[PDB]
DNA sequence: CCCTCCCCTAC
DNA sequence: AATGGTAGGGGAGGG
């Protein structure tokens, strides 16, 4: 293929002072640096069978609050209630941990719409994404968060029993034991380590093709003293966010902000029960075996429970309480509030590419 | 996870016992330790015969319960899925 | 791997290494010279105790 | 040569058993990492779906803290399990079992988080509780969903098909019908290879384990994530509710004068005294075939095997001789909780 | 006669 | 440190 593949077969993180490799400041507030950024080190085999060291940079977790805002906001009182939502997380988080201005805990908050999961929600929803710089803590933030400890109130939180390495490869399409497509890289100083004579004895001819094509030891291989080698395999990598092309292969639909399924506008959900049911399939023709199909029968069910009489007596009571006095008849077009300027609003898939490092 | 030396397993008795004599014969989480009754005092508590195999086949005269075994071991389960039937094995048992 | 890694084959070796020799042998397993905590009762109790960084 | 064989023979050990082949496989189709698959527990990979699926829909997930969940209701819908005739049975015995019962409950009747309204008493705008959270309710979408809304036989609003097509639904499908595949495949072969229909079998146990605990996510009443008392209560309630409906379907016709003796939470064990064990496969094929027609398009009735010499003990234990097709001529020694598997 | 603790199984 | 639920039965030890 034309990408460099690395498997994905062991993840950890640590955390590191920031290099221009990493971001260094946040959207919220652009004056003050990052004392420390998290870094993935991925431990994979290229399909050559050589094992690389992978240095993921730029990916920061999150988690979501609920918007103490309003819709109607002009874009500008937005990004003043974030810088001192901000502030105030910081601040408060150093209380507990125990203006200035270091951000060694939380990175940057931002205001993304969405749909909420738990319960039947149409509309679209206004989050605070607060993006923390230590991945450990995320626990400890929630908590905090959730007691009412740091606001006036007690927060609902959302997105934390998400682990980060979890979340981030839910984020990037990736799947554990699966390919790590990169278009480029960038190369520790020495490109093929000498452990003892790891070097010389693994070298190989289609290594050496893949390194031809994506080094160039002028532009990819960084400083050793800047980036110095840490890790005992034979090449060692870093790349950043934009480099993974395993994104931009997730479709993304939004379906759930309106009656767009009811209103009729625009199978394999899983993207790896394909591979599954490929090599089955490809496993059952080597016996000679017929093709894979199913029949479908009709049913004739029509199915009242119990307590189904009571159940709709009590749903039409409900049905007269909660409603309108008079008035029109609710209709599937006109329900949800159109022209409520949501479009100025970053979709959480959206949200992602920002606060990347951007690198040359 | 036992609330007390009264209610450990008979296994955890045995698994006890060589500690005792050497501490690094410590078993490991969910590790099943094989036992055997032996013949004893009329009274006496199923845990305080569980017998090792170690120490069953290494006993001079170390010998199995056949009353214990025979009556707890096989009536039991013989009379749930006969007496079904209408018969019990316990009469068959004790003509023999 | 090893049948029993806990008592015997990597195990006793990571022992031996900690109280006789003061040797730190799951450094130098590991795939990384730097930056590797916390002994972990569930793997222990669970599955694989042990935990070499990239291993 | 002691320690040597003990060295090759472990590697051997891990060969035959295929552990590291159906590890990568399970890690590939779940998402998680190579260790994740037998070191975290179910509730990992069931996060892992879910948040694969939800997060191209722009869903925003609730993690409610350990007081949450402690605060949680209560479940008080529980299985059927039919208390057995304890006796010995000559007769032909049929039983009849439904594939993935809660899985394909979730996909037919629409259960999720995603689809619930509230419960059908209570509802009072201002403050709803269901679940781990409280929430409040437009102004009209009651009388909006006047006809989109299907009621659980517990007394919670879920939306119907047409609207809010559920992401559980969607999962547990995909699942399944690899499941459904990977049955089909082990059965169309016979004895052609040993090793292979094991290797299939332990790929379609997994699967139905992956179905079970994606279910078991919620009622996760401890150390759970994200559980809901209000959906796992009315899962296993339309469970129950199925079940009774298929025993008054089975004992209502004439036809066939059989009775119900013995039924698990999905099992259903059916007596067709003097029946020579050749009318009894066509028998239990029509009452499977009559079942399953009579229900959801995902609930389906297998007809599983047939215990002609069997003994009912008690509860979740019984044994008697299998025969899973009228071609089978030996007997399988088929015991469930009895001494003999203990 | 009844209760508690422990082991293991079936869904 | 991490953990998905439900129900059911039997045996040893102590009252
Ligand atoms: N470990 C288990 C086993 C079962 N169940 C629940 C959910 C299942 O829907 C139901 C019935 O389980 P079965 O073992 O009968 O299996 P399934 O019906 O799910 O599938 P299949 O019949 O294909 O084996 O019990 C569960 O929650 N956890
Ligand atoms: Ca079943």
């Amino acid at each position: 293929s034309d990408y460099f593949r690395i498997q994905l077969n062991n993840q950890d993180y640590y955390m590191s002072k920031p290099t221009f490799l990493d971001p260094s400041h946040g959207e919220s507030l652009p004056l003050n640096q990052f004392s420390q950024v998290p870094n993935i080190r991925v431990f994979g085999a290229l399909p050559t069978g050589h094992q690389v060291l992978c240095h993921v940079h730029g990916i920061l977790p999150y988690m979501f609050i609920k918007y103490d805002g309003q819709i109607t906001d002009t874009s500008t009182l937005r990004h003043q209630r974030c810088a001192q939502v901000h502030k105030t997380l910081e601040v408060k988080i150093r209380a507990s941990f125990k203006k200035l201005g270091n951000l060694n805990f939380v990175a940057d908050v931002s205001v993304v719409k969405g749909i909420p999961f738990y319960g039947y929600h149409v509309g679209w929803n206004l989050f605070y994404k607060i993006s923390l710089l230590n991945p450990s803590c995320l626990s400890r933030i929630s908590e905090l968060i959730r007691d009412g400890k740091i606001f006036g109130k007690k927060f609902e939180i959302y997105e934390s029993h998400i682990p980060y390495l979890l979340q981030w490869t839910a984020d990037f399409n990736l799947f554990g034991c699966s390919w790590i497509n990169v278009d480029r890289c960038y190369f520790r100083s020495p490109v093929l380590n000498s452990i003892l004579d790891i070097d010389k004895l693994t070298i190989n001819d289609d290594l050496q093709l893949l390194l031809d094509r994506f080094c160039d030891f002028k532009c990819n291989v960084l400083s050793r003293r800047d980036f110095p080698r840490v890790g005992n395999g034979l090449i060692e990598i870093d790349i950043l966010p934009q480099f993974i092309k395993n994104r931009e292969k997730l479709q993304h639909r939004d379906i759930h902000h309106d009656f767009l399924e009811k209103l009729g506008d625009i199978k394999p959900y899983v993207s790896s029960a394909r591979d599954m049911i490929n090599e089955l399939t490809m496993q059952r023709e080597e016996l000679s075996l017929k093709e894979y199909k199913e029949p479908p029968e009709t049913k004739r069910h029509v199915h009242q429970w119990q307590s189904s009489g009571e159940f709709e007596a009590f749903y039409k009571k409900a049905q007269h309480k909660t409603s309108t006095f008079d008035g029109q008849i609710p209709n599937f077009e006109n329900f949800i509030d159109k022209n409520q300027k949501f479009s100025a609003i970053n979709t959480p898939y959206e949200a992602l590419p920002q606060l990347w490092p951007r690198l040359p | 996870a036992y609330k007390s030396e009264k209610t450990a397993p008979a296994g955890a008795v045995v698994v006890k016992r060589r500690i005792n004599e050497d501490h690094r014969a410590e078993p490991q989480y969910k590790e099943r330790i094989p036992y055997l009754v032996v013949k004893g005092k009329q009274g006496q508590l199923l845990r305080e015969r569980c017998v090792s195999p170690e120490e069953f086949l290494e006993g001079e005269n170390l010998e199995l319960d056949s009353e214990y075994y025979i009556n707890k071991i096989l009536i039991p389960p013989l009379d749930r899925l006969f007496n079904l039937i209408g018969i019990n094995v316990g009469n068959w048992a004790q003509e023999i | 791997s090893g049948f029993e890694i806990h008592n015997f084959s990597w195990g006793y070796i990571i022992e031996r290494c900690q109280k006789i020799h003061q040797f730190d042998i799951v450094r130098e397993l590991a795939r990384v010279k730097c930056q590797i905590k916390l002994s972990d009762t569930w793997g222990y109790a669970h599955s694989s105790g042990i935990m070499i960084t990239g291993r | 040569n002691y320690w040597l064989s003990r060295a090759q023979i472990n590697i051997q050990l891990l060969r035959k058993q295929d552990y590291i082949a159906r590890n990568i496989e399970q890690a590939r189709l779940i998402g998680i990492d190579f260790h994740s698959v037998y070191y975290r527990g179910s509730q990992f990979k069931v996060e892992s779906f879910l948040i694969r699926i939800c997060k191209s829909e722009s869903f925003i997930l609730l993690s409610p803290g350990k007081k949450d969940v402690r605060k949680q209701k209560a479940l008080e819908c529980v299985p059927l399990v039919m208390e057995p005739e304890s006796a010995f049975y000559k007769s032909p015995l049929i039983v009849l079992d439904f594939q993935s019962l809660y899985p394909s409950i979730m996909i037919g009747y629409n259960y999720c988080y995603s689809t619930m309204i509230g419960r059908v008493r209570e509802i009072n705008l201002t403050e709803n509780n269901l679940g781990v959270s409280k929430f409040s309710l437009p102004r009209n979408i009651l009388a909006l969903l006047k006809n989109d809304v299907t009621i659980a036989p517990n007394g919670v609003v879920y939306a119907k098909t047409s609207v809010r097509k559920s992401t559980l639904s969607k999962m547990l499908t995909d699942i399944l019908d690899v499941r459904v595949m990977i049955k089909k495949t082990m059965n169309e072969i016979g004895d052609d290879n040993t090793t292979l229909k094991r290797l299939l079998n332990n790929k379609q146990l997994a699967l139905k384990l992956l179905a079970n605990v994606t279910y078991g996510y919620t009622s996760a009443s401890f150390s759970g994530r994200m559980p809901c008392s209000d959906l796992a209560d009315s899962i296993v309630q339309t469970g129950r509710e199925t079940l009774e409906k298929a025993i008054d379907i089975i004992e209502k016709d004439e036809t066939w004068n059989a009775k119900v003796v013995y039924g698990d939470t999905d099992s259903l064990f059916v007596y067709l005294p003097g029946k020579t064990a050749i009318e009894a496969f066509s028998i239990g094929h029509a009452m499977a075939e009559r079942v399953t027609q009579n229900n959801p398009k995902p609930i389906f009735l297998k007809f599983e095997k047939v215990y002609h010499p069997s003994i009912l003990i008690s509860k979740k234990r019984y044994v008697g001789f299998s025969y899973e097709s009228p071609s089978q001529t030996l007997p399988i020694f088929d015991a469930k909780g009895i001494e003999t598997v203990r």
